[PDB]
RNA sequence: GAGGUGAAAUUCUUGGAUUUAUUGAAGACUAACUACUGCGAAAGCAUUUGCCAAGGACGUUUUCAUUAAUCAAGAACGCCGACUAGGGAUCGGGUGGUGUUUUUUUAAUGACCCACUCGGCACCUUACGAGACUGGGGGGAGUAUGGUCGCAAGGCUGAAACUUAAAGGAAUUG
């Protein structure tokens, strides 16, 4: 509701398609108008745009998924590795978020991706090899490492980026 | 070693189309390939076991059945048409993942019921505990005896809705979601219960064929066709 | 007017599968995976490989006579990652870009429902 | 071609692997719902239905009448205390109120809101008190060492009793 006035002109004047918000099933439907909308993949790009926004990234990051179409959005769970009973799960999300977000923002600003993380399922959007870099740093940290060591490894991956 | 040389396998393929039973709206659902009708595996018995998974929105024209895919089993071939019968029903996974929220309970039940035909069906049910309007506590849990009583009346009234239906009558009963309204009306004496659904219907055994019953589900038909002109 | 197949895109890590079958799923039309288009043995999951595989999928589907596909996009599922790889969205985009109409995108990865871990 | 990896590889594969569809069998497991919630003496316990006994809290103008509390031995299973008040939320029971969901001459039976009250798992505070599978050297961070115990250098190898071959090393603008 609060970001709808910034979502749809990137779906009507920037892109070429039309929107409706069902309050029936509380969803967003996207039609492509037949007689003047170009760009035969624009329906798929705008659908994945609002998919990123409803999945949890901010709307400027989802616009970054709309423009520059080679940014995909990987997802995985905490529960796949080390099986994480709930106290250790709290350790896991607190360890990935750091203090005042600084570790997550470090993984953001270094490997050029942007992540968001729900209570047991995290999402990384960006370009695919940087997604793999961020995913391996995250899974090392969720297996449980000193954040100084993951800062050092992040300095090396930033040196790959430079 | 040496593998194989290709010979194009779409020259021996035959196109049939799938006519759905008349317990639905618009009944041409699509087409299907099969190998060409040769001796030693004719095509009309290379078919007859295939189930297709269609969307109830595509079968009913609306979009409030955008979930709830169904299965249609091919039974009788006549004249490049595959006449189907109902074979099951299933939600998409995103629907019940979109329904499950924490701070409530899901009461789910299932019963194995034999209809007025000799089809036996395992038919499921899900229901989620609502909170009333003016409720200020954030929980709205059921006290698990309310769960046992709700699950009891769910089992009783939906095994009353089966046995009192055939397959065609049950299918026409669960298209407009009205067994859910029966569960809601019968259960609001115990707990509020938002969005009760049936969610899944499985065939277990099927009686016999009865071509007459299938053709009465669809419509008639018999052919005297062309004659060779020599 | 459309003839509908189904897409059956299985996009794990390490590989992607673009495998159009008919409306039942019994008869296949051009299974081509990601690792058979270009193989460095590690670019099998890449969006370029998924775009190549979906592009010659759509070539053979236009050859046979299928105009549209219902998309069933799954991941490896099971007791594992449960979410598609980098090739799923690329294969879907290349299938739409290469002439085929898309309908009914749905996520049919096998959620394991009480699995066999420990 | 499929796994798989940071890349690879062992492995499977034209006697058709992987993918897809239908079906069967097996052994586990009980996803999301799932909580600073519940139950259990603890370890622990999550699908449905039934049976078997059990247990707790509450309600009680029921009954017995001191039958009680703590633990060495033995048996079964495997910032503190003797301390004041509170506050919000939640679980189980009870009482009262009087609105909405419920509903009716088939049985009884809900859900929510509010106040009170008993008992729990926690949390946030307050006020006031002497609260007197066994074996052990002696602080932290360093610094020096004409003592004792060790380990360690040389120097082209071959090659020493032999100024000794081949080959190698090193440095090398013959």
């Amino acid at each position: 509701r609060n970001s709808w006035t910034k979502i749809y002109p990137p779906l009507v004047e920037h892109l070429k398609l039309q929107v409706r918000m069902n309050l029936k099933t509380k969803s967003v439907e996207l039609r492509t108008n037949p007689k003047f909308t170009t760009d035969p993949g624009a329906l798929q790009k705008g659908a994945d745009f609002i998919k990123a926004f409803t999945l949890g990234f901010d709307l400027d990051d989802s616009i970054a998924l709309l423009r520059l179409d080679d940014l995909y959005i990987e997802t995985f769970e905490v529960k796949d590795v080390k099986t994480l009973t709930g106290d250790h799960l709290s350790r896991a999300i607190g360890r990935i978020a750091g203090k005042d977000g600084k570790t997550k923002f470090a993984i953001e600003n270094a490997t050029r991706t942007r992540i968001v993380l729900a209570d047991s399922k995290i999402h990384i959007l960006g370009g695919f090899t940087h997604i793999r870099m961020a995913r391996e740093s995250v899974v090392s940290l969720i297996l449980g490492s000193p954040p100084g060591k993951v800062y050092g490894n992040l300095r090396t991956v930033a040196s790959r980026l430079k | 070693g040496q593998k194989k040389r290709v010979v194009d396998p779409f020259t021996r393929k035959e196109w049939f189309d799938i006519k759905a039973p008349s317990t639905f709206e618009n009944r041409n659902v699509g087409k299907t390939l099969v190998n060409k009708s040769t001796g030693l595996k004719s095509a009309s018995d290379a078919l007859k076991g295939r189930v297709v998974e269609v969307c109830l929105a595509d079968l009913q024209g609306s979009e409030d059945h955008s979930f709830r895919k169904i299965k249609l089993r091919v039974d009788e071939v006549q004249g490049k048409n595959l006449l189907t019968n109902f074979h099951g029903m299933d939600f998409t996974t995103d629907k019940l993942r979109s329904m499950v929220r924490k701070w409530q309970t899901l009461i789910e039940a299932n019963v194995t019921v034999k209809t007025s035909d000799d089809y036996v069906l395992r038919i499921f049910a899900i229901a989620f505990t609502r909170k009333q309007a003016n409720q200020v506590k954030r929980h709205s849990y059921a006290q698990s005896s309310h769960i046992r009583a709700i699950r009891k009346v769910i089992s009783e009234i939906l095994t009353k809705e089966v046995q009192g239906s055939t397959l065609a009558q049950l299918t026409s009963k669960l298209i407009p979601e009205v067994i859910n309204k029966e569960i809601e009306n019968a259960t609001k004496d115990i707990f509020p219960l938002q969005n009760i659904h049936v969610r899944k219907v499985k065939l277990l055994k099927q009686p016999k064929f009865d071509v007459g019953a299938l053709m009465a589900l669809h419509g008639e038909g018999s052919g005297e066709e062309k004659g060779k002109k020599v | 007017s459309q003839v509908f197949g189904v897409a059956r895109i299985y996009a794990s890590f390490n590989d992607t599968f673009v495998h159009v079958t008919d409306l039942s799923g019994k008869e296949t039309i051009a299974r081509v995976t990601g690792g058979m288009k270009v193989k460095a043995d590690r670019d099998e999951s890449s969006p370029y490989a998924a775009m190549l595989a979906a592009q010659d999928v759509a070539a053979k589907c236009k050859e046979v006579g299928i105009t549209a596909v219902h998309v069933k996009i799954r991941a490896t599922g099971g007791t594992r990652t449960k979410t598609p790889g980098p090739g799923g969205q690329a294969a879907l985009r290349a299938l739409a870009r290469s002439g085929l109409r898309i309908g009914r995108i749905e996520d049919v990865t096998p959620v394991p429902s009480d699995s066999t871990r420990k």
